């Protein structure tokens, strides 16, 4: 479903390799008339902003969104020699007795982690890193393929992609019923 | 006695349509009414060129289209005819 969504999201933005319809205008202009998207930055900011927006929404739905895989869970599982003297010994094979400064670092570090500014920052750097990775994959796609003819993109949508999607529309709720996994639709989370 | 015999048109030049021969009938491989079959369809012409790449710099090909498909393609060339074959007669071989 994710791959279909990303491919659908390139075709939706009119981006290459799905841009041959709007591409053929420049080849038949002739010797008497010309285009109109000429001095306007609007349809360029409308275009680039729809690509960025299709990357953020793609990340919201299939990647974490703003979810950073938190390493603070891993350190809890590994560390077992909690010490009140600030030594913070670890029960691991590369571990030792750390000399982290309670007065200088641990008090400061703990406070900055719970700050409203810091935690918000990481939530947006996560969403930003994920949107940027997808922005790369749009640019990489334009530089990797030739163009598809309009009839061929139409066949891709209507005789390949949508049949698979409607097949998955049947199957997915059928499995969610079979494993008692229908979520509650009340305001939780 | 051309061009003298051609002044009065006493001779006609044997065109290829004179020497046309019917196909052999045996081994030969492959109307108006109220129906819409007799109806005709209009075509529209399209001026293609010049494309961005350098090689197809001066192409003005005029296509006749039935919908999407090409009915007849008429390239108009000469947009880069510079008279090379004539200028070569006024130069030495090395020139
Ligand atoms: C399914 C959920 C979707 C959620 C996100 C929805 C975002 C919708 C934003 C729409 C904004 C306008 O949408 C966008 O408009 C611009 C300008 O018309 C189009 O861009 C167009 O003009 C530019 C030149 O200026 C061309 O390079 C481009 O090939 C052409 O298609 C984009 O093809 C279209 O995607």
């Amino acid at each position: 479903v994710f791959i279909i969504f990303f491919i659908g999201s390139v075709a939706e933005t009119n981006r290459a390799p799905f841009d041959l319809a709007e591409a053929e205008s420049e080849l038949v202009s002739g010797f008497m008339t010309e285009h109109a998207a000429v001095i306007f930055v609007f349809f360029f900011l409308a275009e680039y902003g729809s690509i960025v927006l299709m990357c953020i929404l793609t990340s919201i739905l299939f990647l974490g969104g703003y979810l950073l895989i938190s390493l603070l869970d891993i350190i809890y599982n590994n560390l077992l020699s909690w010490i009140v003297i600030g030594k913070y010994i670890i029960f691991i094979f590369p571990f030792w007795g750390p000399v982290f400064i309670d007065l200088g670092l641990y008090e400061i570090i703990s406070y900055l982690y719970n700050a409203p500014t810091v935690e918000g920052s990481f939530y947006g750097l996560s969403l930003g890193v994920k949107t940027s990775i997808l922005i790369f994959v749009f640019i990489w796609t334009r530089a990797s393929f030739p163009r598809i003819r309009f009839d061929q993109l139409m066949s891709f949508c209507w005789t390949v992609l949508l049949p698979i999607l409607f097949a998955l529309i049947v199957l997915v709720p059928c499995i969610l019923y079979s494993f008692n996994i229908f979520p509650v639709n009340i305001s939780l989370l | 006695a051309e061009p003298q015999d051609g002044f009065q048109g006493t001779r006609l030049i044997p065109t290829g349509a004179d020497f046309q021969s019917p196909p052999d009938p045996f081994i030969d491989e492959g109307v108006d009414e109220d129906s819409v079959e007799g109806r005709k369809v209009r075509h529209y012409t399209v001026n293609f060129g010049p494309q961005h790449p350098a090689a197809h710099g001066v192409l003005r090909l005029i296509l006749e289209l039935n919908g999407e498909e090409i009915v007849r393609a008429d390239p108009h060339v000469g947009l880069l005819h510079r008279g090379t074959e004539k200028l070569c007669e006024y130069k030495t071989y090395m020139q």
